[PDB]
RNA sequence: UAUACCUCUGCUUC
RNA sequence: AGUAGUAACAAGAG
């Protein structure tokens, strides 16, 4: 083909303007003459297709043989014209033409083929292998979160794909060669081997390519399944207001697994918690866990990952508990010691002020990083011993500086400079710990020489290394290279030793509710428990109204027998545990306040019955505690107003309209008569009641501080929603 | 009965049902001729915003030119230009201390940045303002003559590659007495012939050298071109849109870079963040000023929208923000980015067309040039054009231009601004008074929250946010604006109801066939219906119902219903003889009038993908044939999954040129497109990623050819006859 | 440069060696590195050995 | 400097904030009711409500479309034949000679054994074309000096006042027919449950607008509009006759071409977008002008004959118009299906809701109802001054008309008055949720919205819809204002 | 103016 | 005429 190349080169050179265009131009300029033509942007290309449809030669051939094989018409049919083309300057031609082309053109070579565009076919795989499961209506919070779209081969940055990319397919035109031919050589052999044979134009290889080396992330509103191959069947999974169980084929990873198991235990836990007898709930409920395919006991039993809840739920069902931590990329097992988070404020050595979480108590764990294992033993700041094995230098450093920060000791806080406080890529805070890792793990040199050094251990298995991974005989303080390398549950979760010391917390689990990898399923009547807070929120109230016939009838009758109700349970499990208490002790009394009073507001009832689950609390006075608005766990917008309306629950009298997290419903037909000119002060404070209006002798409008200290029989100012001012009594 | 579809918002409230209030199955309105009157109307109320400032005649130019920064506070609610520089740099600072380390931080990413960027950057302008011809070009041909013309000034910074060199020839190209350029001009050639006269003339094109004296050549650089915007929606009457040259390009780019790495940082700020995000951001801050005030606070939310906002945004202060916000980087920086805020404080506006005068008498109609357009008595204009070019005059040049020192051009400085919106959201309160403002701000859009105890404070907090934003030079359309209890809103066209609803109507006239060709719509078409049911709440009834309109449209778009059907065509003909030939008929896509085979769960994938394996050898063979010849030569919004076949091919060329004087371009565009096919055969990778070098063009092609005829000799593929041929050849060159 | 080292390194089949070679001998299959120093040799050998 | 500036700066300067109250929503539009002005007139495209289809029963598969006009006007030959011209109304500036003979020269034309669908360039059809009709251009230099050229004063829209032919077209264009129109392809199978549940709902949401009036309407305006733009594009110098047709299905399941008139094809030449090509429109009908006339002064009607209707005797009138398009339209014709999803879509959301909150497919309880719930009822409209409760499908087919004159009267006053009165909708929400709403111009809002109302029906309607609207909530607030006070 | 009942053009900007 | 609506097309060019 050279010489073909340089005969063309020559012909092309005789051309004055050609010459003069090869001899002036630049190679970075090339980027710009090849941009160059007559055409236009197309602003309504919409409508210019649909009118160019309609015309006789719109498309436009390239100059070759294979044109020259279409024939100018076919039985009467125009295909081609002579005329060329302004751009291809080949012939133009009818959209005909194609469809001649596919039905007698030339039956090419599609060898290779499958394994070019392999990156979709395994899209059809995975859809073709899936199964299906069942379809459930009802509420669904949907949260918005960037995700991964597709599924890659192997996650790079553009700049490093691009790179392994040129060395597949243009390896001779690379350049400088980088270091991630070396990490990803078998990537390249393969790809190589592959896509060795096929005809298929490079430009388009390099395209499937970087679609299955480059990432495409993007925000999207998820609920319970976050991984690729789930978030590409996203339109199926899920809507605001159903959802659809979907199990895809091909293999899952184990890290997908490890990510959603944590999860479901704090969400069975989460929920087990307020019931008596937490362990017969999270029991019942982690029997007939499934994570997509795989049952919890099966994943809990496979992978030896787990953090804390996973034990806890391991224990509860009967298997081994791996005490295992993760700090950024250090791999953590416990040996012994059982330390206790503090909050303390650390002075650090750049010279600012941080609070952080001291772990006190001795500690000793079995430590991992990649390739570089050891034993780690350590106290309240204090790295009090370091035994760790040989390995690849990066592992070794990064083990001993993971093991230095995870330590806490005050020879690491004292050896910052410059800041350590910066976000993320996308804008975010890291935590007080995980910015020293992220900081540390790049800037080590202040560590290692605030660290300080001592002697080597003169045993002959034992060795001691230097700053730069290297053997020596001032080893670094504290640090040391070797050349040799029954459990109960209580009734409220928490694990329980023979010698009668416990050593997991119940109340030790993380309280953030983050979004699963894979499919959360519940194989179990009553799914809903294990929901968010307006799911349950919505269900609970929506079983109310379903049910109030019944409830607001006993409400006559049976005193406390409704305030306990198997759903509310649930619905309780939402709500701050130190708030519970005093919102059911105010709930069940301005209830109790129409109950034997003769003031009724169903809108209410319906709207305080669910708040009254909990054991209630009253003040020392016997009082309850008044309130504006109740609360709930996650998102500020998630409280319910006692005297307005709110953005779970609200009601329009107009109408008869009773809005629940944005559902309608309607309660025509279930109020009573008298409710018209029902004034809400009889139904805002427990022990109150409206007398008159606003009487401006009496002031301004008394907060709850105010009419929780009021003596009884004293009458007050008060307002309920915007423009409506109330007198009320004690 | 009469029926009343209003009567539907009884029953189901406006924003559940906000769909049904956009008519965008109907069509959007177009211009219609010139737009000069809209250009004008701009050019006189942006200076009617400020005329109460300083006037005073640029020495560089010539031109009229208009100050209001620093100039007397209004007296009224008319459009004020009038913006204090102290406020805004208090503004800035508060933004600062609030959010140290992001000034510098941005800075230094937006330098280290530039330091990379090379001048190919400047292709992917689109539309730019050529100043050669003086008409608006591709990016790409109005850089490329831009630089041939430069490289008759003595001016190769582009020769080197980075943007620096080319900025800092276009700032020195100011300098230059008279500025030489290309023109291209025709000459008859006798060809021989076989002809009964032994000839024939073709009008061979050839460039000649042409000068710009200083000045005009200054007032070029300067100019920006204007044009009615069409199917605007959601208004009545149309308006003008701007376009810039090539110089301002280079140092905008640094500066929308800076405001964008600032803007990233910001929270108050809805820029770059995509509509998705948008909704998790302001969800969240809604969330925020929700539970801050339990003890019968009244948060309100405002739904904001600016007035006049490009044309009351003053070049001068956005020199300030750059200056300010530049503090801790170096001197040429600061030079660099200083340029493109001084560029538009002395720009110039082009005026269009023209108007156009007709006698109904004699049926006669012309069109009126912008310098001819005094050339004439203005009572033979109408009522409106007279009382426009008599306050047009002041601003208007010789040549038939308007000065326009204040005021922006729709759509240049988004980020920056949307930076000084924010710096007036950083403020949050004034006097220590008892309520907090915050909000969250997009170009002339904004939503603003405001806290306190009881609502006549609220509407002074908006009432001093009002003041406050009148001292930005900020102005709130108190007539589209509209204030009420945090719950609901309205944001650029998103709608919060203690929550955001879907808008499903927003997206819909993006279901039809987008019209990129057969193989791409269909991929378009199924991932439109696949987003929006996750994303703008589309049932899969609904969904399923769109699977089949588009398929309906597409079927009638491009003329390719089902092999088995009966309707005629020049190509259903065909279709119908591959549908008796082909045996897995199913395996046939539809623009081979196969039969749709997509549903709800497989609208990811690709239709040949799909059907793949139902394919006979002979038709995937022909459909996939690699060196088929419907394909171009392909080179790496919205982007789709798309397998390339026969059906991803490329329409013809707009043929209008040929018979225009603009012919020359088609054999300059085939020069370039020979050597850069050529060149691509040389370096197979020139295609994927971008060739770098200083180089010559040619060296690299001798040198490549050389290297692969020596390796292919001494490797064994060449003979002794060839290589000693293609050393020869090579010898000469 | 690049281009022709990898190209050579390439067709002969062997590594490419990673910093930027001076000379290419065709007969040897090696690569060529040249070093002008001032001082002495020995000391300005052992320096490109590392 | 911020806080010192604000002391210095003048107090007129403010927002004047006013909170909104139900009286202070004056009624929009005050000139629509003014019996002053002339009444809007019909100005679409094509007939909608008083169309009139010759129904040829077929195999139900594609034939040329001058043959099937020509097989439709052999089984209703005699109007076909009908050459002595009975002319009931006439637009003021037409030419009944012209027209008829143009009417005449479509219907011989299209009935003839040739292939071309071509007419003659005569001098009717080149008045009613509108043949060189655009002003010759000429030299600046020309212009300069003659002083009798000027700039013409723009024409502004009319100030027109509300007709009832409009709300009788929103009356009839949302009932239910017999007759089916629609042309969807077909999908794949259903696989997953989600796909069955789309599928079971398609039943139940699809047909109910199929068997109504506006979807024939839509798909008439669609495919004649698909040929139009071919034609338009493919013979651009040519007259040519082009038959208003569109296939339909009756309940038995059987396959009648409808042709509901025949149009004729201008000077097609169409660069810009913009650029007009005029379309000459015969249509069939059985609406007797003189009646409604305020409706028709673009028309000119002829009576050619008599038909068995519904069993009876009915008059058929034809009515002829000269109309005009261009590229654009004709884009947005082809794509004016997608009228369906946008009023699918929007009830769809209403069945997913209730399912969300009973938890199972509430369709068919929506629609018929069910064991446990009764049907899904809306305010559909007004009867003698009072409400009226109306079906999901009513409801349904309501939006999807309105979304059909959406399209069909849409224009820059739709836009305007759309998006300058949905301000206005918005705060009378926050009304009529009690969310206190403050306003700072409403003198503004309201001079923004009356600006577009002019002489587009639908705004002209819409108008009034919103008026009597804000009337019946102002009742519903009674029930508000003197809650718990 | 003549060729020109010819030729080119349908987003190609002056 | 008509389309249309603050200005255009109802062919343009050699």
């Amino acid at each position: 083909m050279t010489l073909a190349k340089i005969e063309l080169l020559k012909q092309l050179l005789r051309d004055n303007e050609a010459k003069t265009v090869l001899k002036q131009t630049t190679v970075d300029q090339y980027n710009i003459i090849r941009k160059f033509n007559t055409s236009r942007i197309e602003k309504n290309p919409s409508l210019r297709m649909k009118w160019a449809m309609c015309s006789n030669f719109p498309l436009a051939l390239t100059k070759g043989d294979m044109a020259n094989r279409i024939p100018l018409e076919y039985k009467g049919i125009q295909l081609k014209t002579n005329a060329e083309d302004i751009g291809t300057k080949g012939q133009m031609c009818s959209i005909a033409a194609v469809t001649w082309w596919n039905t007698y053109g030339p039956i090419g070579d599609t060898e290779g083929f499958e394994r070019v565009y392999e990156s979709f076919f395994l899209r059809k795989m995975r859809l073709d292998n899936a199964t299906w499961g069942r379809i459930t209506f009802g509420p669904v919070e949907r949260v918005r979160k960037r995700v991964l779209l597709n599924p890659l081969t192997k996650e790079m940055p553009p700049d490093e794909a691009s790179n392994v990319i040129m060395e597949i397919l243009f390896p001779k035109e690379a350049g400088i060669p980088r270091e991630s031919t070396w990490i990803h050589r078998e990537l390249i052999k393969e790809k190589r081997e592959k896509l060795k044979g096929t005809m298929i134009t490079p430009i388009v290889l390099a395209y499937m390519l970087e679609r299955e080396l480059v990432a495409r992330r993007r925000f999207l509103p998820v609920a319970g399944a976050t991984s690729a191959e789930f978030i590409e069947m996203l339109h199926c999974l899920q809507g605001e207001n159903w959802r659809q169980i979907y199990h895809p084929g091909g293999n899952k990873l184990t890290e997908s697994r490890s990510q959603s198991m944590i999860v479901a235990c704090r969400k069975i836990i989460r929920r087990s918690i307020v019931a008596s007898n937490p362990l017969e709930l999270a029991v019942e409920i982690a029997n007939k866990t499934v994570i997509d395919t795989e049952p919890l006991k099966s994943c809990l039993a496979a992978i030896d990952g787990g953090d804390v809840a996973c034990d806890i739920i391991r224990a509860a069902l009967g298997l081994k508990i791996r005490q295992r931590q993760r700090f950024g990329r250090l791999e953590l097992k416990r040996i012994s010691g059982r330390g206790f988070k503090n909050d303390e404020e650390i002075l650090i050595g750049n010279g600012t002020i941080q609070k952080i979480g001291i772990w006190d108590g001795e500690e000793e764990f079995h430590v991992r990083c990649g390739e570089c294992r050891g034993i780690l033993k350590k106290s309240k700041m204090k790295l009090e011993k370091l035994l760790i094995n040989s390995a690849k230098k990066e592992d070794m450093r990064d083990l001993i500086i993971l093991c230095m920060v995870f330590s806490q000791d005050t020879r690491m806080f004292q050896g910052v400079r410059g800041e350590i406080n910066f976000l993320n890529r996308a804008g975010q805070l890291l935590s007080p710990m995980y910015q020293l890792q992220r900081y540390f793990l790049n800037r080590s040199n202040d560590l290692f020489d605030q660290w300080g050094y001592e002697e080597s251990p003169k045993a002959s298995e034992l060795h001691g290394i230097n700053e730069s991974m290297n053997a020596s005989d001032y080893t670094l303080k504290g640090v040391v290279v070797t050349r040799n390398v029954k459990v109960s549950i209580t009734k409220n979760l928490s694990l329980i030793k023979r010698t009668g010391e416990v050593i997991m917390g119940a109340n030790d689990v993380s309280e953030l509710e983050s979004q699963a990898q894979l499919m959360i399923t519940y194989d179990t009547p009553k799914m809903w428990e294990m929901g968010t807070t307006k799911e349950l929120v919505q269900n609970t109230y929506q079983w109310v109204l379903k049910n109030l016939v019944t409830l607001k009838a006993q409400f006559l009758l049976g005193k406390e027998d409704m305030f306990q109700w198997d759903a509310f349970e649930a619905f309780e499990s939402i709500i701050p545990q130190k708030m519970a208490g005093q919102y059911s002790g105010f709930a069940r009394a301005v209830l109790k306040q129409m109950r034997d009073q003769e003031v009724m507001k169903t809108d209410q009832f319906i709207k305080l019955l669910p708040f009254c689950f909990s054991p209630p609390k009253l003040r020392s006075n016997g009082e309850p505690y008044q309130f504006l608005k109740l609360v709930l766990k996650g998102g500020g917008e998630n409280f319910i107003e006692v005297r307005k309306g709110s953005p779970l629950f609200s009601y329009n009298p107009q109408t008869e309209v009773l809005t629940i997290c944005g559902r309608m419903m309607s309660l025509k037909g279930k109020i009573e008569d008298e409710e018209r000119n029902r004034s809400m002060g009889n139904a805002v404070l427990a022990g109150f009641l409206v007398s008159g209006k606003y009487d401006p002798d009496l002031g301004d409008f008394k907060t709850i501080e105010e009419l929780e200290k009021l003596k009884p029989g004293e009458k007050a100012n008060i307002l309920l929603y915007q423009g409506k001012p109330v007198k009320v009594v004690k | 009965m009469n029926i009343n579809p209003y009567f539907l918002f009884i029953d189901v409230p406006i924003q559940a049902a906000i769909s049904t209030t956009f008519p965008y199955t109907g069509v959007p309105p177009y211009s219609h001729g010139t737009g000069t009157g809209y250009t004008i109307d701009t050019v006189i109320r942006t200076h009617e915003y400020s005329n109460k400032g300083k006037q005073y005649i640029s020495d560089v130019t010539g031109c009229t030119m208009v100050d209001p920064t620093n100039g007397p506070l209004p007296e009224d609610n008319e459009p004020s230009a009038y913006a204090q520089l102290d406020c805004v740099l208090e503004a800035l600072d508060r933004m600062d201390e609030e959010h140290p380390g992001l000034f510098q931080a941005a800075s230094q990413n937006a330098m280290e940045t530039l330091m990379v960027t090379t001048v190919d950057k400047l292709t992917q302008g689109r539309q730019t303002f050529d100043w050669t011809v003086c008409r608006n070009q591709p990016a790409a041909t109005a850089l490329n003559t831009t630089i041939t013309s430069f490289r008759l000034n003595d001016l190769n910074g582009a020769d080197k590659g980075g943007l620096i060199p080319f900025c800092q020839d276009i700032i020195d190209s100011l300098d230059r007495p008279e500025m030489t350029f290309f023109s291209v001009k025709n000459i008859k050639k006798k060809l021989p012939a076989k002809n009964r006269k032994g000839f024939l003339i073709k009008r061979i094109p050839m460039k000649v050298k042409d000068k710009i004296t200083k000045v005009e050549y200054i007032k070029r650089a300067l100019s920006l071109n204007t044009m009615t915007k069409d199917a605007e929606r959601g208004k009545l009457k149309r308006r003008a849109i701007a376009t810039a040259g090539i110089q301002i390009r280079g140092f905008v780019l640094v500066v929308e870079n800076l405001a964008k790495n600032i803007c990233e940082n910001l929270e108050q700020s809805g820029l770059p963040v995509g509509g998705n995000e948008k909704k998790a951001k302001l969800s969240n801050a809604v969330a925020k000023m929700l539970s801050n005030c339990p003890p019968g606070g009244i948060s309100m939310t405002v739904t904001g929208d600016n007035t006049k906002w490009n044309e009351c945004l003053n070049p001068r202060i956005f020199l300030a923000m750059t200056e300010r916000i530049t503090r801790d980087s170096p001197i040429w920086f600061r030079d660099f980015c200083s340029i493109a805020p001084v560029l538009f404080s002395n720009k110039i506006a082009r005026l269009g067309k023209g108007f156009m005068i007709t006698s109904k008498t004699k049926r006669l109609k012309a069109q009126i040039p912008c310098p001819d357009l005094f050339s004439i008595p203005l009572e033979r204009y109408n009522e409106e054009t007279r009382a426009k070019l008599k306050k047009l005059k002041p601003f208007f040049n010789e040549e038939g231009t308007a000065s326009l020192s204040p005021g922006m051009m729709m759509g240049m400085f988004n980020m920056l601004s949307t930076v000084l919106g924010v710096a007036a959201l950083g403020i949050k309160n004034i006097g220590n008074k008892e309520y907090l403002w915050d909000g969250l701000q997009s170009s002339d859009d904004f939503a603003l929250f405001v806290n306190a105890k009881d609502e006549e404070t609220c509407m002074e907090g908006i009432n001093d946010f009002y003041r406050t934003c009148k001292l930005l030079g900020i102005n709130m359309s108190k007539k589209k604006s509209y204030c009420n209890e945090t719950g609901m809103f309205e944001f650029t066209s998103m709608f919060y109801r203690d929550g955001f609803v879907s808008n499903f109507a927003m997206e819909l006239p993006s279901f039809g066939v987008a019209g990129v060709n057969e193989s791409a719509d269909m991929a378009i078409g199924m991932t439109i219906i696949k987003n929006n049911m996750i994303n703008n709440g589309m049932g899969p009834a609904t969904a399923q119902t769109a699977i089949q309109l588009f398929i309906a449209d597409y079927r009638y778009t491009y003329k390719c219903h089902r092999g088995d059907s009966k309707v005629e065509g020049k190509r259903m003909k065909i279709i119908k003889e591959l549908w008796e030939n082909t045996k897995g008929r199913d395996g046939l896509l539809v623009a081979d009038g196969g039969p749709n085979i997509y549903n709800l769960r497989n609208l990811h994938i690709p239709e040949i993908v799909l059907k793949y394996n139902l394919m006979d050898p002979e038709y995937k063979g022909r459909l996939l044939h690699p060196q088929n010849p419907f394909v171009g030569h392909l080179s790496i919004k919205m982007d789709y999954d798309a397998v390339s076949g026969t059906h991803s091919w490329r329409t013809k060329r707009n043929r209008s040129i040929l018979n225009t004087d603009q012919r020359n371009m088609i054999l300059e565009e085939q020069c370039y497109a020979k050597c850069c096919n050529l060149f691509e055969a040389c370096f197979n990778s020139a295609s994927y990623r971008k060739p770098v070098g200083q180089h010559s063009m040619l060296e690299a092609m001798a040198h490549r050819l050389r290297m692969d005829a020596r390796l292919d000799y001494e490797s064994g593929r060449m003979s002794k006859d060839d290589f000693e041929k293609a050393m020869a050849h090579l010898g000469e060159i | 440069a690049w281009m022709v080292q990898r190209s050579l390194a390439q067709e002969h089949g062997i590594e490419t060696p990673k910093y930027l070679a001076d000379l290419f001998d065709y007969k040897t299959k090696r690569f060529i590195e040249v070093g002008i120093t001032k001082g002495l040799a020995d000391d300005y050998f052992w320096k490109k050995k590392e | 400097a911020i806080e010192r500036n604000l002391a210095r700066m003048s107090p007129l300067v403010s927002v004047t904030p006013k909170k909104l109250t139900w009286e202070d929503l004056r009624p929009i539009g005050p000139h629509i009711y003014n019996h002053e002005l002339p009444e809007v007139p019909y100005n679409a495209f094509l007939l909608m409500s008083d169309e009139l289809g010759l129904a040829n029963m077929t195999e139900g598969k594609s034939k040329k479309p001058k043959t099937l006009a020509k097989e439709c006007l052999e089984k209703y030959s005699t109007l076909r034949d009908q050459t002595d011209p009975i002319l009931i109304m006439k637009s003021e500036k037409a030419n009944e000679n012209f027209l008829w003979k143009l009417w005449r020269d479509c219907v011989n034309t299209i009935s003839n054994e040739e292939m071309s669908n071509e007419l003659q360039k005569t001098n009717y059809a080149k008045w009613a074309t509108g043949d060189g009709l655009t002003y010759q251009k000429i030299m600046k230099e020309v212009a300069i000096d003659d002083e009798t050229m000027c700039q013409e004063e723009p024409k502004i829209p009319n100030k027109c006042r509300v007709a009832a032919w409009v709300q009788t077209e929103m009356n009839l264009l949302s009932t239910l027919t017999s007759k089916r129109a629609l042309d969807l392809p077909e999908i794949g199978p259903d696989v997953a449950p989600v796909e069955h549940v789309g599928s079971e709902r398609r039943k139940y949401f699809v047909n109910e607008i199929n068997y109504c009036k506006a979807s024939t309407v839509m798909m008439k305006y669609v495919l004649f509009h698909t040929s139009l733009l071919n034609e338009s594009n493919a013979s651009m110098g040519k007259y040519k006759v082009i038959p208003i047709t569109n296939r339909v299905v009756n309940e038995k399941g059987e396959s009648f071409d409808m042709l509901y008139g025949l149009a004729v094809k201008g000077q097609s030449h169409l660069r810009g977008d913009t650029d007009v090509v005029t379309v000459v429109t015969f249509e069939f009908s059985s609406t007797d002008p003189r009646v409604d006339s305020g409706k028709w002064p673009k028309y000119t009607v002829f009576r050619i004959g008599s038909l068995f209707v519904s069993g009876r005797e009915k008059s058929v009138y034809l009515y002829c118009r000269v109309n005009g398009t261009n590229k654009i339209q004709m884009k947005w014709g082809m794509e004016a299906r997608r009228c369906l999803l946008q009023s699918m879509q929007q009830m769809e959301a209403i069945v997913e809701q209730e399912s969300s909150i009973q938890g199972y497919d509430m369709t068919k309880a929506c629609f018929k109802g069910d064991r446990v719930n009764s049907p899904k009822t809306f305010s559909i409209g007004t009867q003698e001054g009072k409400l009226v409760k109306g079906s999901f499908g009513k409801a349904l087919r309501v939006i999807f008309t309105k979304c059909l004159m959406h399209y069909v009267f849409g224009n820059a006053q739709l836009e305007g008055f759309s998006a300058e009165s949905r301000r206005l909708l918005l705060l009378i929400q926050a009304l009529k949720d009690r969310k206190g709403p403050w306003v700072f111009d409403l003198e503004g809002m309201y001079s923004g919205i009356e600006e577009c109302i002019s002489n587009n029906p639908w705004v002209i309607q819409s108008a009034y819809w919103f008026n009597e609207w804000l009337g019946f909530e102002k009742e519903g607030s009674k029930v508000l204002e003197s809650v718990d006070e």
